[PDB]
RNA sequence: GGUAGCUAAUACCGCAUAACGUCGCAAGACCAAAGAGGGGGACCUUCGGGCCUCUUGCCAUCGGAUGUGCCCAGAUGGGAUUAGCUAGUAGGUGGGGUAACGGCUCACCUAGGCGACGAUCCCUAGCUGGUCUGAGAGGAUGACCAGCCACACUGGAACUGAGACACGGUCCAGACUCCUACGGGAGGCAGCAGUGGGGAAUAUUGCACAAUGGGCGCAAGCCUGAUGCAGCCAUGCCGCGUG
RNA sequence: CCCGCAGAAGAAGCACCGGCUAACUCCGUGCCAGCAGCCGCGGUAAUACGGAGGGUGCAAGCGUUAAUCGGAAUUACUGGGCGUAAAGCGCACGCAGGCGGUUUGUUAAGUCAGAUGUGAAAUCCCCGGGCUCAACCUGGGAACUGCAUCUGAUACUGGCAA
């Protein structure tokens, strides 16, 4: 699976930083914002309605980095349970292990937490986790063994973590490379850029 | 005759038995006249995984039922207390 | 074909033989106590009841005609007689 | 208490026999409607008692002969 | 296959016994069965065994459960370019046959029964708990897993047995094949594997009785293509890796 | 199922790019070669035919076909229509069906309440448990939208009498 490919493309296209580059120089020389590559692609393409939704599920999916069947899987799971769907569903999705990761700090991109996922790094209740797939229960513990210790990486990731704003719903921690899970996140933390509706809408036809 | 006998519904390598009790000259997991209770072989850590209803059991031995190997090993196990 | 079944074959030519037999004394004391009835006395008739009843019964109790047979021929044989008298 | 139906003659008479039918209504399952819905049996009597065009009531019993099953117990208005 | 002569047994058959059993308004008549094994200080022993014990088995009753055998009522595809069907057909009377009422069969007497609220007659299909689809109503469908039927080369019959008209149990008729000294005889993979052949096209002439179950045996034990595991097939549903 | 070995190594394809429906520019072909599900596109400038480069959609799969349902309110009960389009018989008269003005009593057959028995266990659903995560297995409820019986209710139809 996995997109392996050009990812600035995508950067590029979509007309927005999609914060999966995470360098230093956040800066207009790697991007080239408001381009939208291609052959020609200087025109502006005058998009219509159907575009508009495919576009946001476009965004929405490279955002979190996953493919098709899983989201639609997940959409399936959301709204078998109560309560607002949009948000249900932001909830659910927020709940990854890579992207708490991610969040927590150890890492600076949600690909790169990947990795460390599947080489057998984090560990939580004293048991090693393989999969990004598993679910967060709440009240649970983050942490990484000593194999994996002393990587100059984890340390880099930390240093610069704080130029991000620190979720309230997770405890930052951090002390001892070690963290704590408190609740499901809710919408007033998350970026508001995000319209929930227009996937529904979408997923209704 | 009648007797309690063991039947399974699990996976492959996973077995999961349900003691029944039905006819001798029926099938193991078709035709049967009551459940009476289910044992958990591979189990777990957990307590739970062994239960029985004793009231029922004696009532059909008292109406003339007979009994299995593996079953009276798991009554003798557990009886009221062991 | 090569089976166990040839004996059970054995056994039953020879259990036909038997029952045939028997069956064939049942039939002549019946035919013959139809014979009586029709010829209208009633000692003889009851006389040839009475020893015919005895086989009637030993082969009822044997296990050959289930039991109840049995009954329903002495019971209709006895209503039969005892009227025509 | 025993099970009881009422029903109508409307049968000739054999030699110990009547037929009857009986009457009741019921909801079709697709459209609504209400439509009165007719059966028919065959009943074992004694002594000929009911006529043509009698209301009488009826009652099951051992199986008698083909067909016929249910015979009578007691007759209400008499006559037409 | 036949003839002659030998031998046991829980095989088989007479007698003894007989009642909450059978037949009977009433007396009354009648019915059945079996030994082995583990020990044994005292006793008899014509030293085998009797004799003292204990486990199982046989025959009658009356009862518990568990399956099978019957009846009725209501639902269960398409065609009026299928309108009249039906004498054992519909009842009554008496006999015979089943575990039992019954046209289940017999001889007699009646003049009936069914039908426009679909009878007879055609074409088509195993039936449900369900599956798929759609919001609901519906509409197609009966793949695997459960429940029930009807079927074992094609036509028919029964014996045996507690329980078949019996899937690897008999007897005929038929047609296929295979052996025959040519006078006759054997045989039914639609049971798990597999070949030939139809097709768009569906698997390997595999392991184990250790787990559960089934049938024998007081048990130890014996079988078991039931089963529990294998090998193949991107055929679907999954989860992962290609930094 | 855990521990160890220098090791980037051993691993990506397939449809579409006129509208319906996300994305375009060049060269050769020039009513021949051809596509295509409907509209149809092609005689010198093809955003539709062949190649090249770019883009778009899903990914250990992707496209083609065969078959079923909704979009179909295109069999219409919940939910259509009959002056001029596809549609009111040529008219009357009347059995079998369907349906009925308006009072007062009786009746419990419809109908409505309550209880009991029964709708086999899988599945469909909700709380949880387990296999590192799901697929998958499973503890307890839920409904099987009915059927039958018994006790009650009497406004409306139904049978009764005036």
């Amino acid at each position: 699976a996995r997109y392996l490919g050009p990812k600035l493309k995508l950067s590029r296209r979509e007309g927005t930083d999609l914060f999966l580059k995470s360098g230093v120089r956040a800066i207009d020389t790697k991007c080239k914002i408001e381009q939208a590559p291609g052959q020609h692609g200087a025109r502006k393409p005058r998009l219509s309605d159907y575009g508009v939704q495919l576009r946001e599920k476009q965004k929405v999916r490279r955002i979190y980095g996953v493919l098709e069947r899983q989201f639609r899987n997940y959409y399936k799971e959301a709204a078998r349970l109560k309560g607002n769907t949009g948000e249900n569903l932001l909830a659910l999705l927020e709940g990854r292990l890579d992207n708490v990761v991610y969040r927590m700090g150890f890492g600076a991109t949600r690909a790169e937490a990947r990795q460390l996922v599947s080489h057998k790094a984090i560990m939580v209740n004293g048991r090693v986790v393989n999969i990004a797939s598993y679910q967060v229960s709440p009240n649970d513990v983050v942490s990484i063994r000593e194999k994996a210790k002393k990587q100059s990486r984890v340390k880099a990731a930390l240093e610069l973590a704080e130029q991000r704003e620190k979720p309230t719903w997770l405890e930052v921690d951090a002390g001892k490379m070690e963290g704590t899970f408190k609740r499901k996140p809710e919408r007033s933390d998350l970026s508001a850029d995000i319209n929930e509706h227009l996937i529904v809408e979408l997923y209704s036809k | 005759m009648v007797t309690i006998r063991l039947a399974r519904h699990g996976a492959k390598k996973r077995p999961f038995y349900q003691v029944v009790v039905a006819d001798s000259r029926n099938a193991r997991n078709g035709r049967f006249i009551e459940r009476v209770g289910f044992f958990n072989p591979i189990a777990s850590e957990k307590e739970e995984g062994t239960r029985l209803d004793l009231d029922r059991i004696a009532h059909w031995v008292g109406q003339g039922a007979t009994i299995s190997d593996r079953v009276a090993a798991l009554i003798k196990e557990v009886n009221k207390a062991a | 074909n090569i089976k166990s079944a040839k004996k059970r074959a054995i056994q039953s030519e020879k259990a036909r033989k038997h029952n045939a037999s028997r069956r064939s004394m049942m039939r002549t004391f019946i035919k013959k106590v139809y014979a009586a009835i029709e010829a209208g006395d009633k000692a003889a008739a009851q006389k040839a009841f009475n020893e015919m009843q005895p086989i009637v019964d030993r082969q009822a109790a044997k296990g050959l005609i289930h039991k109840n047979k049995a009954a329903r021929h002495k019971a209709n044989l006895t209503a039969q007689i005892n009227k025509l008298a | 208490k025993i099970r009881t139906l009422q029903g109508r003659v409307v049968s000739d008479k054999m030699e110990k026999s009547i037929v009857v039918a009986i009457e009741r209504f019921v909801k079709h399952p697709i459209y609504g409607k209400f439509i009165k819905r007719t059966t028919k049996l065959h009943v074992h009597d004694e002594n000929n008692e009911c006529g043509i065009g009698d209301v009488v009531e009826i009652r099951e019993c051992r199986p008698l002969s083909k067909t016929k099953s249910w015979t009578l117990v007691r007759v209400v208005e008499k006559a037409v």
